[PDB]
RNA sequence: GCAAGUCUGGUGCCAGCAGCCGCGGUAAUUCCAGCUCCAAUAGCGUAUGCUAACGUUGCUGCAGUUAAAAAGCUCGUAGUUGGAUCUC
RNA sequence: CCGGAGCGAAAGCGUUUGCCAAGAACGUUUUCAUUAAUCAAGAACGAAAGUCGGAGGUUCGAAGACGAUCAGAUACCGUCGUAGUUCCGACCGUAAACGAUGCCGACCCGCGAUCCGGCGGCGUUUGACCCGCCGGGCAGCGUUGCGGGAAACCACGAGUCUCUGGGCUCCGGGGGGAGUAUGGUUGCAAAGCUGAAACUUAAAGGAAUUGACGGAAGGGCACCACCAGGAGUG
């Protein structure tokens, strides 16, 4: 369990800092990966050229050709 | 409703479309001793089989009525089912002696 | 089974191993 | 009951030894250890028969608090407390299921056969246990016949008694009949009462005709 | 004939009884119907 | 091992009075339980007891009325001042018109509104209500 | 409960067990309220005064419920030490 | 094999006629023909067949599903009966040493009307485990 | 789920017993999970013993019996008809049957 | 149409014998009859059905929906009410669950927060009710707070008569089936957490069973 | 979900919609439009961060039998935590 | 013999006898007087299989050979059979290593058995047995569990957590990628410990209910089934 020990916060602050770094969500903002992955940098928008224009199939159960753009 | 404020025995209202893959909805309201077996289903319970056909379709009534007995009267059979015997109550006699 | 997909990854990394102490 | 006219005399004592209500099995419950005197040599506990006087009379006392006695119910469902709980029933005023009990007889109010008493009165409690679980449901008080081996589940006033037994449950039911009609104003309390013990014995079918 | 006659069948049809909108629209009824 | 007897002696009281005992009896004795139990006993939560003194730590049987609903300690006995003694009255008591928090302050063990007509703070022992 | 100005606000005050104290609730069905008559001094019969006691469905579920009454009769002089 | 509706409307004429129906199927038929109003013809003889069936077992003793007078007052007559003497009036009581001692903390411990009867040494009232 | 509290076999303070051999299959099986059957029969099955009484040269002779230990895993035990599923209420009952 | 009581508790609350419905919470009697309710909070006490569930059984040739209804009832001061039924019909359901929630209105004990000036307005302390796994802890509030709630337990606190709370709740909330009476579960406790100004000793009358026993 | 059309025409697993579940398989309340309606309003939609939602990082305040989970077990220092008792 | 019995920290432990050291519980009006509880990086032990050097090698038996079976059968079955299986010395430190449930302490239901120590009681048999009590231990039933939980189930608590706090260590954060890559470290090797990310996905999963199904068991019913047959049909 936990230790409600007086002198126990720094075995709280280094356990709680540890354990934090297993949650998915704070391990991608927090880290080099996932953003010098992420093509964008860390911005909102972006500028770019078209290359081509390829057509992806939608997965199943539907069935149709999304109109998309290598960029 | 209408024919258990008139009348004694229930009914059956059966409007829909039976056999289907999209019109599949049985909607079947079933109450008040209904009988479906036997020689007694002729003279006891009348069926009734009409149509209506609205816009998206045709659709069927089936009505199974059952009527009350009623001795020698219009309202029912004059006769009882074969599944029922009445005892009369037994006759109060204290003139013994 | 499970057993037999650690049997594979343990054979597959024991060639990693042989293709990669050649090269050195 | 405390005074001195409310304790159990002679006559009374030489009833129980002679029926066996002071013999208590074999078994003991952690809720009646309080009410049995000692275990014999060959295991048999001996329950105090002066603590059965008090709970006796306490459960007199209760009885004739209810003012309609027909809100009295006397449930026995064993043979051995049959008869002896219709003269019960006859000699108070009190209603009785000397048969089956019927589950759902005090929840079931659209039932044919339903009774709300206001006081429930049962031979042994673990044979009985179904009225007492459905008397459970409604607010309906609890005495009975406890023996030794008796789980106290349902009990309101618990009775040290030996239930099991043709001499001693027609005993108990007819005490408790006699004080019941005693606090009230039938019996002169001087006189015995004329009803025997006997009446509320049941007879097996081999020796009525006999 | 077949050999395996209880299968799919078509592509736009199954063997068991499917709706496009699972009961609304305006040629079946299925729908919310609770509070009428 | 046995630490924190304070603890032992209130889960003890809270398990015998949903138990619906009349009397419970404490293992070790203390003068910080004493004046746990006074302070209880002032409000009208338990009766007397008897201090059991024999030539060891003691032991202690207080009746019980009926009336408490939980009685419990907080372990790690925090300090508490004047100013964050609001907040512990939120977290702790079922209601702001009932339940008390007895505090260990300078002028002795009490609760938590003697602690503001006295205008000092502590540390806190637990709760009751 | 009353509203700082001598108002009683509670719409119905429940029976509290004569055996634990505790609040016998709404729907507590197990729940019973026993009456235990009094006799007289002199001759024993039933005069018309009786005593009260509840025990709530807890209680009388778990098996204490005629050790309760037992000791409330005792503490009322009902029943002989 | 009988089917529920012989079955109950054969029992309910026992409960009302006893003093009318006899042992004899045509008999017991003719007057089960007079009292009831039964549909069928088939089906009135199934009523009067059963009904006689229930006559031998009425004749040999009582049953759980008819309660007639004559079977009931022989009930009401046995049930009232009081023996001469009472069983519990006995003049030699033989009661252990133990409860000897349970009658002397009491308030009469001396009883002309008591026999100690001694136990006998060991303690084997348990059953062998096993 | 946890079908059994016992987990099928009986264990309590240990932690290995030793395993046995089942009969007609001859598996390892734990000595305490294993199903025993100790059948006691005469060696002269009801249908010889009378032919054997004529053929004896002493005038009253017991024949013998064959005591047979037979241990049987789960396996085979169900499969011989030895033992058999039980509802999930009436799996706690221990008696053997009579 | 006329009533015809089958219960001893029926006859005595149509022969005018029984006053207030407060006699039957105070002794503990059960209301097997929905007619007692509504004869004495008929006046005002407005259901709401909260949702409708259909469920389903797998049977040999398809399955069997049935439509449950979760109506909460109440009169919007100190009775509240909730109630299942599961039939086949959603009407007949509805119907129904009306008359069980009916049969389990309950009184609603109110305190105060801090002050006590007027009438009750919150929960007297912290109650918690617990259904399956969601559990809500209806705590005391200011004056004017309102219910601070999700809106499934709202309708039952607004039809309780409690005008302010500071709800948490904890599990599986998006079943309403265990949301909603977990939270009539919260508002049972509030006449049975025993609080100081409840000590009083108990003084005992006559029930009504015995008041009109010969009746 | 989430306040607001079993409307009309067109398309026919196509084009497209859709944060998620889904919709479009020739009678689409979900696509393309007309009409109508709803919400906020000189504003409003979208993309990416951040906060509350989240008691899904739990000191307050989470979990570890079977859903992710107590080291195979024991010893052992730092660390953490430690019976009662002195003027009431 | 052999048990829902004992012992051991676990793994594990069953012929007789002897020797060596150790241990729990019980008994005590003996002694010390807080010396304690849990414990990072460390350390001992640690089934089976496997590795190294010797001894040994009866049975069994990976691999392998062969004979069947089958559409194929390098499988299941059968006949032979290597390394192993046993012992000694030294490594590996892994298991469904499980009660899938860490350790210490407090409160908390009842009943009957069982093993060990102690105490008391009435007889029987030359200590054994019978009836209770106390402490400790492996467990069981009734709890329809005063309570807990998503159930199943839990009184070796999984109870005394929204009425949330006795102390402490390890450890979980949707499912895959993945115990993978790389780095460090250990090992003769096999491998152990430590251990990601890009990317991919809207479910995966737990308990229970109903139905369907089974080359699962029990109990029953018809020539649209069969046995015994009559007519055939092909
Ligand atoms: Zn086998």
């Amino acid at each position: 369990g936990k230790c409600r020990g007086l002198r126990t916060a720094r075995k709280l602050r280094n356990h709680r800092r540890e354990q934090k770094w297993h949650d998915k969500q704070y391990k991608k903002a927090h880290l080099g990966t996932a953003l010098k992955a992420n093509p964008f940098g860390g911005a909102s928008h972006a500028k770019g050229i078209v290359l081509e224009k390829v057509g992806v199939e939608a997965k199943q159960p539907n069935s149709a050709i999304r109109k998309c753009v290598r960029v | 409703r209408f024919i258990m404020e008139s009348g004694a025995k229930g009914c059956e209202v059966v409007v829909s479309g039976k056999l289907r893959g999209q019109r599949a909805k049985s909607m079947k309201f079933v109450d008040g001793l209904m009988i479906h077996s036997g020689d007694p289903v002729n003279y006891y319970v009348d069926t009734a089989v009409r149509h209506v056909l609205l816009r998206q379709g045709v659709l069927g009534i089936k009505v199974k009525i059952m009527l009350p007995w009623d001795p020698s009267g219009k309202i029912g059979p004059k006769k009882p089912l074969p599944d029922h015997v009445s005892i009369v109550e037994p006759k109060e006699e204290v003139l013994s002696t | 089974r499970a057993k037999w997909r650690k049997k594979r990854m343990r054979r597959l990394k024991r060639k990693r191993r042989k293709m990669r102490q050649r090269s050195k | 009951g405390g005074l001195d006219v409310l304790q159990m005399k002679e006559e009374d004592v030489l009833k129980f030894l002679a029926a066996g209500t002071h013999l208590g099995g074999t078994n003991l419950d952690f809720q009646m250890e309080q009410y049995v005197y000692k275990r014999k040599s060959d295991g048999v506990y001996i329950i105090n028969l002066k603590k059965t006087w008090e709970k006796l009379l306490l459960a007199a006392r209760a009885i004739v608090a209810i003012e309609n006695p027909a809100d009295v119910c006397v449930i026995s469902s064993r043979n051995t407390g049959q008869r002896a709980v219709l003269k019960f029933a006859s000699a108070t005023g009190s209603t009785t299921f000397a048969g089956r009990f019927t589950p759902g007889t005090f929840t079931n109010q659209i039932q044919a056969a339903f009774r709300e008493p206001r006081l429930l009165i049962v031979t042994d409690p673990r044979a009985d246990h179904q009225p007492l679980t459905e008397a459970s449901y409604v607010n309906i008080p609890t005495i009975a016949l406890c023996n030794t081996d008796s789980p106290l589940r349902y009990v309101d006033i618990a009775i040290p008694c030996n239930n099991k037994g043709p001499h001693s449950v027609g005993l108990m039911w007819w005490m408790l009949a006699r004080e019941v009609l005693r606090m009230r104003g039938t019996i002169s309390r001087e006189h015995p009462w004329e009803v025997m013990p006997d009446l509320y014995f049941y007879r097996d079918p081999e020796e009525i005709e006999k | 004939k077949r050999e395996f006659e209880r299968h799919s069948g078509s592509d736009r049809s199954s063997v068991r009884s499917e709706e496009k909108r699972s009961g609304s629209g305006s040629r079946n009824w299925g729908s919310v119907r609770d509070h009428m | 091992v046995r630490m924190n007897v304070l603890a032992d002696a209130l889960k003890s009281i809270n398990n015998a009075e949903k138990r619906g005992k009349r009397q419970v009896l404490l293992r070790p004795c203390s003068k910080v339980i004493v004046r746990f139990l006074t302070v209880m006993m002032k409000h009208g939560y338990i009766g007397e007891f008897e201090i059991i003194d024999d030539h060891r730590a003691g032991k202690i049987v207080v009746n019980l009325t009926g009336r408490l609903n939980k009685c419990g300690v907080i372990s790690p006995r925090f300090d508490v001042q004047l100013k964050d003694l609001e907040k512990w009255q939120n977290n702790l008591l079922p209601s702001r018109q009932f339940g008390f928090i007895v505090l260990t302050t300078s002028a002795g063990i009490m609760d938590h509104e003697e602690a503001r007509r006295k205008h000092t703070g502590g540390k806190i022992l637990g709760f009751f209500f | 409960m009353q509203n700082d100005a001598g108002e009683f606000v509670d719409l119905y005050v429940p029976r509290k067990c004569s055996a634990s104290n505790r609040i016998i609730g709404a729907k507590d069905h197990a729940s019973i309220q026993i009456n235990i008559a009094e006799v007289d001094r002199v001759t024993g019969r039933f005069n018309g005064q009786f005593k009260t006691y509840a025990i709530c469905g807890a209680i009388r579920r778990m098996g204490e419920a005629d050790d309760s009454l037992l000791r409330l009769a005792k503490t009322d002089s009902i029943v002989a030490k | 094999v009988r089917t529920k509706t012989v079955k109950k409307a054969a029992r309910v004429i026992i409960e009302k006629y006893y003093t009318r129906l006899g042992n004899d199927f045509h008999t017991n038929k003719r007057v089960c023909e007079e009292i009831a109003i039964i549909p069928s013809k088939k089906l009135r003889n199934k009523i009067a067949g059963y009904v006689t069936h229930l006559m031998k077992r009425i004749q040999r003793g009582p049953v759980r599903g008819i309660s007639i007078k004559l079977q009931e007052e022989e009930r009401e007559r046995r049930d009232n009966y009081v023996p001469e003497v009472s069983a519990l009036d006995q003049e030699i009581i033989e009661v252990d040493t133990d409860t000897k001692e349970m009658l002397k903390l009491l308030d009469f411990g001396s009883l002309s009307n008591l026999q100690v009867t001694q136990p006998p040494v060991g303690m084997n009232f348990k059953t062998p485990r096993g | 789920t946890k079908k059994r509290r016992n987990n099928g076999r009986a264990k309590k303070g240990r932690g290995h017993v030793q395993p046995i051999r089942c009969t007609n299959c001859a598996r390892c099986v734990p000595k305490d999970k294993a199903i025993k059957k100790f059948v006691i029969r005469n060696i002269v099955e009801a249908a010889a013993v009378r032919d054997i009484s004529e053929a004896s040269v002493f005038d009253s002779y017991v024949l013998p019996k064959l005591y047979v230990k037979l241990h049987y895993c789960v396996s085979c035990a169900i499969h011989s008809k030895v033992v058999r599923n039980r509802s999930r209420e009436a799996r706690k009952d221990r008696t053997p049957p009579p | 149409k006329e009533w015809v009581p089958v219960t001893k508790l029926g006859r005595l609350v149509k022969d005018m014998k029984i006053k207030s419905l407060e006699e039957i919470y105070l002794y503990s009697l059960p209301i097997k009859e929905s007619e007692i309710i509504d004869f004495f909070l008929g006046s005002a006490l407005k259901d709401e059905v909260l949702k409708i569930m259909p469920v389903q059984k797998q049977t040999r040739a398809g399955q069997r929906t049935r439509f449950k209804a979760f109506v909460a009832i109440g009169d919007y001061n100190g009775h509240v009410g909730l109630g299942v039924k599961c039939s086949k019909e959603v009407a007949t359901a509805i119907r129904g669950a009306i008359i069980l929630a009916k049969l389990s209105i309950i009184p609603v004990r109110r305190g105060y927060w801090g002050n006590k000036i007027g009438k009750p307005h919150t929960v007297p302390c912290k109650v918690t009710g617990r259904c399956g796994s969601v559990l809500v802890r209806l705590i005391p509030a200011p004056r004017g707070t309102g219910i601070v709630s999700a809106p499934v337990p709202k309708k039952l606190l607004m039809m309780a008569g409690i005008d302010d709370c500071y709800t948490s709740a904890r599990g599986c909330t998006a079943t309403l089936g265990n949301f909603a009476k977990a939270t009539f579960d919260a508002i049972s406790k509030t006449y049975s957490y025993l609080t100081p100004d409840l000590w009083k000793e108990t003084v005992f009358t006559k029930s009504p069973y015995q008041e009109f026993t010969d009746h």
